[PDB]
């Protein structure tokens, strides 16, 4: 099998794409195949919660402005969760604070023209949290973009973004 | 076989072992009076195929470690001789079952 | 001052100080008396060797001996590698004082009392600045 | 009360095998000691009362088990520890039987 | 950041909930002590996909408890920080050692020698806070904090963050 | 008060992986270096810093905490130091070891003599496990006393490749008590082989030679043998005992590590300020000396260590082999709690599988019975008793493993019990327990019997199982012991139970009969002179309990209603059991009236002796076990006991001088 | 201590005379899904053992110890043991037995089938 | 002495006498898959008695 | 009887049979370890005492030491010592200023009891106070006591009969002991019979 | 042949005085004695010396040269025997521990 | 199943020869309900003189071998079973047995 010790490696790094030895880029699924490592930004995550909250809303049940989603985000959590949920209404609250995308076509579109750049989950999932408008600033703030992608590239990807944000 | 009279020097011994798959086997004229076999206290020996020896190892769900073992250098073994790595099935008699059947895996 | 490292056998539901407790050493617990609520089970109540540091201190030596099956030649060489040992010479002399203390009031067949009082005031009132010069014979018989 | 080596085969033989635990586990010394998953040693640093657990030599917090042993069999584990030999426990398979 | 994992969960459940309806009492205790859990493993796990199906083994019975022993596997989002990531933030707390920012379910600080020197605490105004000759830092303000380093623990992780490197800071 | 929870998941040892230290581990699990041999402080009230006795280490008080892990006595398991040696020193138990690598590498390059250019190498690389792949290396390169820098070649003998090592001639190692010497071969010059020259000379091993020689690369290597930084053990392996709960006596391992850190400190001391090389020759030798006594003080041609009371110090392997070693005397056979001990005497009634304990044995030994609403007023009646009148209990165990003692107690008032809170009650009638005597050579002596609580100070139990104990009232005494959970309590009723095991698998016959008074009366009983009159036979069914209640018709009707000894014997044997055996010369007609038969549970004819009831096979006890049951044995066990001692009761039997002489 | 003739042998000490005496696969493989066997090809004895059996009495009556909801209707009875009895006896209890083979793989069985001879 | 050597051994689920490392001793147990405690000495009437006692 | 056992009269037993005086002596002493580090015979109280046994501590006397005469009972304390240890201490919660000293008595055994006969103060070789405490107590003959003959018939008492119930022969005669005879014959022991 | 004299001779031994043991003991007996193609002895060199986990051969005689002899070698003990599960307290693969125990759903949702 | 029938050989052999047709027509005179209830006992009592895995029988047999040593021309016994159990190059009283 394998010798198991504590051997030499690296520190673990975002920059040097070393994630750990488990958030690596081929992940193995309940079924036994490889699968890509599924990352999210800040706005496909916080559908993805909510749709998951409104299933569990359809699976209980059979058995925009922004204060409305609010109270309307509270009221779900405070019906469907249970007990020491203060940590999922605090970063939804997060979510929803830094949330720049709001329906999933805009989601859809965010991930189908981040899917040609043919990076790691890891810089397309910066790309659509970090609200960058510079290409300096994207090269400073994630080092693994330098000497990866081009520079006019990153220009026309963060003025798509910035054209597709609304509210 | 090469049955010889009194003894083999070490000089014809150590050129013994030949270019394979041709073997020599060398057995003692006194060593060779009286058939073991014969012998009531030696049971019925039976070499096995490689099919039946991996039937057996399937059947059974052993290894090739887990069988019980004979050793290449006893006198049922050159009788028969056997070489590394092949199982012979003993059918003994047996005081509470009439027949047995036991399996050896010559190392 | 320094690291606490102290543990305080409270009872948790009485919460009063000083709790009345009882150690049950028969059948190993430790019990609040006021409402039978243990504190610690399983508690502890031969193998080494007796040694008082008060008498001698806390000297932790021992010495080389014929076993079984022994070779003499790596005993005189094992006996003289602990004979040029610096760091002890202090308990080595301290030791022989006392080993001469306990011979002359042994040869003056005094009970034991005297023997242990005059080696404790010999330890005590050893490497002292006012008492250097004296001969280690006056220093003895003070002791004794 | 001694329950020796033949008192201890007899209840082989009888095929009591939670009595034979609760013999060697609950009356004399059920004791609880965290190890590590890289190392298998007990060199665990473990405040309970803050929930972190460190393993010196292999700096990880996050790959600590709990295991119920004999303290007799800690004693042993630490003196052979002492003895420069590494009893390193495990709590998963490494070979296919 | 946030990921989308496969985790597997070892849960106790007690004889007491061995019930004809124990499937239910077993999903509701999973999710008791999964959302809002904080893991050295696997980040805060926040909330659980795939509610209609949920793959439960066979439960093991514990040899001196009686109680079962479920190998639950789930899918999950979870948010795991990593040294080199930036996050931006809100400052939900404020001294003079530094300011705590929440970022998702985590509280980043960012100490006094994490931050370049035009920033001073002060005490006299409410609330306490950092002020400097360009920009503050306040209560509910919105701010960029680059992840220095974090530590995991069997149940907390803990980051360090900055503001000294450029074009971080309020937006 | 239990131990506390803990966040760590909870796992079985699956796999034990044996091996050896590297300096490197042992210097980053330590917790504290240790730089002085005391161990208390300076004002010898406190744990000195760096002693011996350092808190980061451990504690063994029960007021103090460990430094490191911020715990109590309970739950600390002790932490590990480490010395950092001057000298490198070979650990006494691999010498020889050592001395066998010695005779497989060289001992200038570190290289193996032989390599894969031999086919005799070739050989013993293909055996399989590493002891006999070492062994035949180390007796084939014993013989090699050269490096073998150029060999000729394995395809052909007619040219010569120039393979690794450096071709200097290997010199004859031999081991002088606790060093090695080696005398280089005269073309002889002899020299002492220092620890650090071995110590580079395994660093110079590669990886392949040592997997050759069966050494793994991860777990053991050979230059972890060279002892270069010892590890500290904590103090819970090495107490210090109180005698009067004021002296401070230490383990023999303080003793020993105290010398070592001495040693080590005088060869420091001599290395840094200059010494001969001579001084430093004997100062590492104390100090491999002491290393090795401290493992292990019996060396064959090495003197001891001696303690200052003249007793040799009792090292690692005095304390671990042997008899009362760790092993075979703390592991394999421990004291256990719950088990009571006394001298024991018949009771024939008592039931086969029911043993009599007294009353004062049953207070003091505890069963916890948890909290259910199916026994809630039972429980609820057994606390509110106390712990002073049996039936009662002596401790309540809430669900946060907090434990109330009923004694000091009762002033504060009855404690309404819950559901899932333990009860520790007192033992009470049909609790099974398992019995023992030693030396319990089978199992047929470890055997659960119920108990029946009796008023006087001996184990009761049935004269019938006094057989499979090898046991007789002599003044022999036996062992009980009392399962702690539902789980083992219902296993050893249903696998160790006394019913369960009336056949004994040694030599598939009863171990278990009616044997000693019971056998002779049973003889008298059932003779073809003995008929018992209306007074006693009426007494001799009623002491059957499944007695079927009807009146047995007289054998003898008039001139005198009598009944027959085998007639009323036959109300003990159950119905269904038939039995037929001939001695020599018996018929269907009996004149020595020898022989049994047992049609439809009546006894036709045949006097019962030792081949009908006793310890054999093809009696009443098997056949009625291996065709009815094993309860139903027991019961005839008991039905026969009783019938037979009330009978011999009424009777008499007797023996003296006069039955002696002719 | 003692001095008594009553010769009492020390147990486990068999040491005495130890001194006295000292000079003289193919089918299943890793982790995967072959190990669980399934029902038609079971190769292992229908009847319940003795060893089984006394696991099963212990498991189910430490269960309903811990109260467990109980699956038969009870005439009155107390102890758990003959709760768990009567359970086994007209087959209501809910609980599957793995007869593990020495390769590592098991069979799965359900006590419901499982036939009760002893 | 023999305890010790004979500690391991246990017939698995089956019906094979195997020791702790999985090593087969007995193929079946006692040569024929039976329990000690469930043995009785019987008597084989055909092995007795002459050919015309057989006949008859 | 079976098994060697014997069948005792009750009766005799409650008329003297082998009932016997059992003595025990405790000895306890002082010593010096210095200048005050020393222990003394007093009645320890529990004001200014640490680690006080359970057991009940009235039975002594002001130097210490029981009275003859005396009832004692299990684990009750007999010969009362105590020693000076350093005060300001923090342990076990009931720690003070006011224990300046710990107890060092030795108590009776948990299950013996009896009368206290006789207690001796002396002094040894060394001049230090020490003292012995004989406890003198009844042993009733009970069921498991080890009765023997003269010829290696031992075995304990298996029961124990009154009169009215155990056998009598025409003289009113009824005996003391019952013994099996299955014991006589395989031991081949003819010279209990002889000696009757 | 060498297996059945040991059986016989071992049998003559047993039932010299009379006393009677079943076959399948002495089988047992002499199996394990003629498992590894040789008369093996059951002495500390004997049976001690198979590769069957350092904590049952040290469990008999010699724990300190067994146990040395493990970590010099580093041996895996698989923790199958009897021994090694007694030493580390778990329940040990033998009679009601020679199999697992799980809760059924199927059936359990069946009843009822 | 040919291990199976090699296992049970004996055993039919001992059925054939008690329930053979002569001896249960003329000895037995059984009915064809006691007939069938023979059958049917027979199989019930075979299936549950199985012996049960998991039980421990190696210690089982060296418990039933160790305890007739302790009951008790060529020697024989105690010092006889150590020669057997001790293999040893020489013995007490080597013999042959020559027919
Ligand atoms: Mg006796
Ligand atoms: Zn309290
Ligand atoms: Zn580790
Ligand atoms: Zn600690
Ligand atoms: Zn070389």
């Amino acid at each position: 099998r394998r010798r198991r010790l504590k051997k030499v490696e690296e520190e673990e790094n975002a920059a040097t794409l070393q994630l750990g030895q488990e958030f690596q880029l081929k992940q193995i699924n309940h079924q036994g195949e490889e699968e890509e490592l599924i990352a999210l930004n800040l706005s496909e995550a916080r559908l993805v919660i909510k749709e998951a909250l409104v299933e569990r809303r359809r699976a209980f049940k059979r058995s925009e402005t922004r204060e409305k989603e609010l109270e309307s985000i509270d009221v779900l959590l405070e019906q469907t969760t249970g007990g020491n949920n203060k940590d999922l209404k605090n970063t939804m609250q997060y979510l929803t604070n830094f949330s720049r995308f709001r329906d999933q076509e805009t989601v859809g579109a965010v991930i189908q023209l981040l899917k040609s750049t043919g990076l790691h989950p890891f810089e397309v999932a910066q790309l659509g949290s970090l609200a960058c408008d510079t290409a300096d600033e994207a090269k400073t703030l994630i080092p693994s973009l330098n000497n990866k992608i081009s520079d006019d590239e990153l220009e026309r990807i963060l003025k798509e973004l910035s054209n597709l944000e609304t509210l | 076989i090469f049955v010889y009279q009194n003894n083999i020097t070490p000089s014809a011994m150590k050129l013994v072992p030949s270019i394979p798959p041709a073997t020599i086997e060398t057995f003692n004229e006194a060593a060779l009076v009286v058939n073991i076999t014969h012998h009531e206290l030696v049971p019925k020996h039976i070499r096995l195929s490689s099919d039946e020896k991996r039937e057996l190892l399937k059947r059974y769900r052993l290894k090739e470690s887990q069988l019980p073992r004979i050793q290449r250098a006893d006198p049922v073994a050159l009788y028969l001789g056997l070489k590394r790595g092949e199982v012979v099935k003993i059918i003994r008699k047996s005081e509470t079952s009439g027949r047995y059947a036991s399996y050896r895996i010559c190392m | 001052r320094g690291p606490n490292l102290n543990i305080v056998l409270t009872c948790p539901e009485c919460k009063v100080y000083p709790p009345k407790i009882v150690e049950r050493f028969s059948e190993g617990d430790v019990v609040c008396a006021l409402c039978g609520l243990v504190l610690s089970d399983k508690l502890v109540d031969r193998v080494g060797e007796a040694s008082n540091p008060l008498l001698d201190g806390n000297n932790l030596s021992t010495r080389i001996g014929k076993g079984e099956t022994t070779d003499m030649r790596f005993t005189k060489e094992l006996n003289k590698a602990q004979g040029k040992n610096v760091m002890d010479k202090k308990d080595n002399e301290v030791q022989a004082a006392f080993a001469k203390i306990t011979m002359l009031c042994d040869a003056a067949e005094l009970p034991k009392i005297v023997k242990d009082c005059a080696k404790e005031a010999y330890k005590l009132c050893h490497d002292e600045k006012t008492l250097k010069g004296k001969s280690m014979e006056s220093i003895m018989a003070a002791s004794i | 009360l001694r329950f020796g080596e033949m008192e201890r085969d007899c209840m082989i033989a009888h095929g009591a095998a939670s009595f034979l635990k609760e013999r060697l586990m609950e009356a004399s010394d059920a004791f609880r000691v965290h190890i590590c998953g890289i190392c298998g040693l007990m060199t665990v640093i473990a405040k309970l009362n803050h929930n972190q657990f460190e393993c010196k030599g292999c700096d990880n917090k996050i790959d600590i088990y709990q295991i119920h042993i004999p303290y007799a069999a800690k004693l042993l584990f630490q003196e052979l520890m002492a003895m420069n030999i590494t009893p390193r426990l495990y709590t998963d398979r490494s070979r296919d039987f | 950041m946030f990921f989308i994992k496969d985790l597997s969960l070892n849960i106790t459940l007690h004889p007491s909930f061995f019930g004809p309806r124990m499937k239910q009492y077993l999903k509701t205790k999973l999710l008791e002590e999964v959302e809002g859990s904080c893991t050295g493993k696997f980040g805060y796990i926040l909330c659980v996909l795939d509610y209609d199906n949920i793959d439960i083994q066979r439960g093991r019975i514990l040899p001196t408890d009686g109680s079962a022993e479920f190998n639950v596997k789930y899918r999950a989002v979870v948010f795991k920080p990593f040294k080199g990531e930036v996050v931006d933030g809100t400052v939900v707390s404020c001294s003079q050692h530094g300011f705590e920012v929440q970022v998702g379910p985590m509280k980043v600080f960012v100490t006094k020698h994490l931050m370049p020197q035009d920033l001073t605490f002060n005490a006299g105004s409410n609330p306490p806070s950092y002020q400097s000759s360009e920009d503050v830092i306040t209560i509910k303000s919105r701010i960029r904090v680059k992840i220095e380093g974090c530590i995991s623990q069997v149940s907390s992780i803990h980051a360090i963050g900055s503001i000294k490197e450029d074009y971080l800071g309020a937006i | 008060v239990g131990q506390q929870y803990s966040s760590a998941p909870l796992r079985t040892v699956k796999e034990v992986q044996f091996g050896l230290f590297s300096p490197e581990e042992v210097r980053a699990i330590s917790v504290a270096k240790i730089r002085f041999p005391e161990t208390m402080d300076e004002t010898q009230t406190r744990a000195k810093i760096g002693g011996l006795n350092d808190p980061r280490l451990g504690s063994i008080d029960r007021n103090l905490k460990c430094q490191t892990c911020q715990e109590g006595m309970n739950e600390c398991p002790g932490h590990f130091g480490h010395i950092d040696l001057a000298k490198p020193v070979f650990h006494v138990g691999f010498i020889a070891k050592i001395k066998k690598v010695c005779e497989c590498v060289c001992m200038h390059c570190g290289k193996l003599l032989l390599d894969e250019h031999n086919e005799l190498m070739r050989q013993a690389l293909a055996i399989k496990d590493s002891k006999k792949r070492f062994a035949a290396i180390w007796t084939l390169c014993k013989t090699k006393m050269v490096c073998e820098t150029d060999v000729p070649s394995e395809d052909d003998p007619t040219q010569l490749v120039s393979r690794g090592g450096c071709g200097n001639t290997q010199p004859t190692i031999r081991k002088d008590g606790l060093k090695l010497v080696g005398s280089w071969k005269k073309d002889p010059e002899l020299r002492v082989l220092s620890t650090e020259e071995i110590l580079n000379i395994f660093k110079h091993i590669s990886v392949k030679d040592f997997t050759s020689l069966g050494f793994n690369e991860v777990f053991s290597r050979p230059e972890w043998m060279i002892l270069t930084c010892l590890p500290v053990p904590p103090p819970p392996v090495r107490p210090s005992i109180s005698f009067n709960e004021s002296q401070r006596g230490e383990d023999d391992l303080t003793f020993k590590l105290a010398d070592i850190l001495k040693a080590n400190i005088s060869l420091e001391t001599l290395e840094h300020n200059g010494a001969p090389h001579h001084a430093i020759e004997e100062a590492e030798s104390l100090l491999q000396f002491h290393v090795a006594t401290y493992m292990d003080n019996d060396i064959a041609g090495q003197p001891q260590a001696l303690q200052k009371s003249g007793r040799p110090v009792k090292s690692i392997r005095a304390r671990l082999k042997g008899k009362e070693g760790r092993i075979r005397g703390n592991l394999m056979g421990k004291r256990v709690d719950f088990s009571a001990r006394t001298v024991i005497s018949g009771d024939p009634n008592l039931e086969l599988d029911q043993v009599g304990v007294p009353k004062s044995i049953a207070k003091t030994l505890t069963y916890p019975e948890v909290v259910t609403p199916y026994n809630i007023d039972r429980l609820t009646q057994l606390v509110r008793n106390g712990p002073n009148e049996h039936p009662g209990a002596k401790y309540v165990i809430r669900d946060s493993g907090d434990r109330i003692d009923l004694r000091y107690s009762k002033r504060a008032g009855d404690i309404q019990l819950q559901y899932g809170w333990k009860v520790e009650r007192h033992i009470m009638d049909n609790d099974p327990v398992l019995f023992n005597r030693q030396p319990s050579l089978h199992k047929m002596s470890m055997m659960a019997h119920r108990v029946k609580v009796i008023p006087y100070s001996t184990f009761r139990l049935n004269l019938s199982v006094t057989s499979p104990y090898n046991a007789d009232f002599d003044g022999d005494e036996m062992n009980l012991h009392v399962p702690q959970s539902e789980e083992t309590r219902a296993e050893l009723s249903q696998l160790c139970a006394v019913p369960l095991q009336i056949v004994s698998p040694q030599s598939n016959k009863p171990c278990m009969g009616i044997v000693q008074d019971t056998l002779c009366g049973i003889r008298k009983l059932t003779l073809r002179d003995t008929f018992i009159e209306l007074d006693q036979v009426l007494n001799m069914l009623y002491w059957v309990p499944d007695w079927d209640g009807v009146i047995p018709t007289p054998a003898i009707i008039k001139p005198k209603p009598l009944w027959s000894g085998k007639q009323i014997l036959s109300v003990a044997i159950p119905n269904g059991i038939h039995l037929q055996r001939f001695d020599e010369g018996t018929t269907l007609l009996s004149p020595k009236d020898n022989g049994m038969l047992i049609i439809d549970g009546q006894i036709i004819f045949g006097v019962v002796e030792k081949k009908t009831v006793g310890s054999s096979n093809g009696g009443l006890i098997h056949v009625v076990t291996r065709e009815k049951g094993p309860q139903v044995c027991a019961k005839l066990f008991g039905n026969i006991q009783k019938v037979v001692n009330f009978w011999l009761l009424h009777n008499g039997f007797s023996t003296g001088i006069g039955d002696t002489i002719a | 201590n003692e001095n008594f003739e009553d010769f009492d042998v020390e147990h486990f000490s068999d040491e005495e005379t130890y001194e006295e005496k000292p000079q003289f696969e193919q089918i299943r493989r890793k982790t995967l899904k072959e190990k669980a066997i399934p029902k038609d090809q079971r190769a292992t004895t229908p009847y319940m053992t003795k060893y089984e059996r006394a696991r099963i009495l212990g498991t189910r009556a430490l269960q309903i110890s811990m109260n467990a909801p109980v699956f038969v209707d009870l005439e009155g009875e107390t102890d758990p043991l003959r709760i768990a009895m009567k359970e086994l006896a007209e087959k209501k209890i809910p609980l599957v037995i793995r007869r593990y083979l020495p390769d590592g793989s098991f069979e799965d069985w359900s006590v419901e089938e499982l036939i009760v001879d002893l | 002495r023999l305890v010790k050597a004979l500690e391991d051994i246990m017939v698995h689920y089956d019906n094979t006498t195997r020791n702790s490392l999985g090593n087969v001793i007995q193929f079946i147990y006692g040569e024929d898959g039976m329990d000690a405690a469930h043995i009785e000495k019987q008597s084989l009437d055909t092995i007795g008695g002459s050919d015309a006692a057989f006949e008859k | 009887n079976q098994e060697d056992s014997m069948i005792m009269n009750q009766s005799s037993i409650d008329r003297g049979l082998f009932r016997s005086l059992f003595f025990r002596s405790y000895m306890d002493q002082e010593k010096k370890y210095g200048m005050s580090i020393t222990e003394t015979f007093e009645k320890p109280q529990r004001t200014n005492t640490l680690r006080m046994k359970h057991g009940t501590y009235d039975k002594l006397d002001d130097d210490g030491l029981i009275a003859p005469g005396v009832r004692v009972s299990g684990e009750d304390v007999i010969i009362g010592k105590t020693t000076p240890i350093s005060p300001d201490e923090e342990e076990l919660g009931q720690r003070t200023a006011y224990h300046s000293k710990r107890d060092a008595s030795t108590p009776l055994r948990s299950t013996e009891n009896g009368i206290v006969d006789q207690v001796l103060v002396t002094t040894n070789q060394d001049g230090l106070k020490f003292v012995k405490v004989r406890v003198r107590t009844t042993k009733i003959p009970q069921i498991g006591d080890k009765f023997a003959s003269r010829h290696g018939q031992k075995g304990t008492i298996g029961i124990t009969y009154r009169r009215e119930d155990m056998p009598f022969t025409a003289e009113g005669i009824v005996p003391d002991l019952i013994i099996n005879p299955h014991a006589i014959p395989s031991r081949m022991t003819v010279a209990h019979l002889i000696e009757c | 042949a060498g297996r059945a004299a040991l059986y016989k001779e071992v049998y003559n031994v047993i039932a010299s005085d009379g006393s009677y043991v079943n076959y399948r003991h002495m089988a047992l007996l002499v199996d394990v004695m003629t498992t590894q193609g040789g008369l093996t002895s059951v002495t500390r060199h004997g049976f001690n010396r198979s590769n069957t986990g350092a904590l049952m051969r040290c469990s008999f005689e010699e724990t300190v040269e067994i146990l040395f002899e493990a970590g010099a070698s580093a041996e895996l003990d698989d923790c199958r025997g009897v021994s090694e599960n007694v030493i580390l307290g778990q329940m040990a693969p033998i009679g009601t521990g020679a199999f697992d125990v799980m809760i059924d759903e199927e059936s359990l949702v069946k009843y009822m | 199943q040919n291990a199976q029938r090699d296992a049970v050989t004996l055993f039919c052999c001992l059925l054939r020869s008690r329930l053979a047709t002569r001896r249960v027509l003329q000895e037995y005179r059984l009915t064809k309900q006691a007939f069938d209830w023979v059958l049917s006992n027979i199989e019930a009592q075979f299936l549950r003189s199985v012996v049960h895995p998991g039980e421990m029988v190696g210690v089982l047999a060296a418990q039933s071998i160790g305890e007739p040593a302790t009951q008790m021309k060529v020697t024989s016994g105690v010092p006889r079973l150590k020669e057997i159990l001790n293999v040893a190059k020489n013995m007490k009283t080597p013999s042959l047995t020559v027919y």
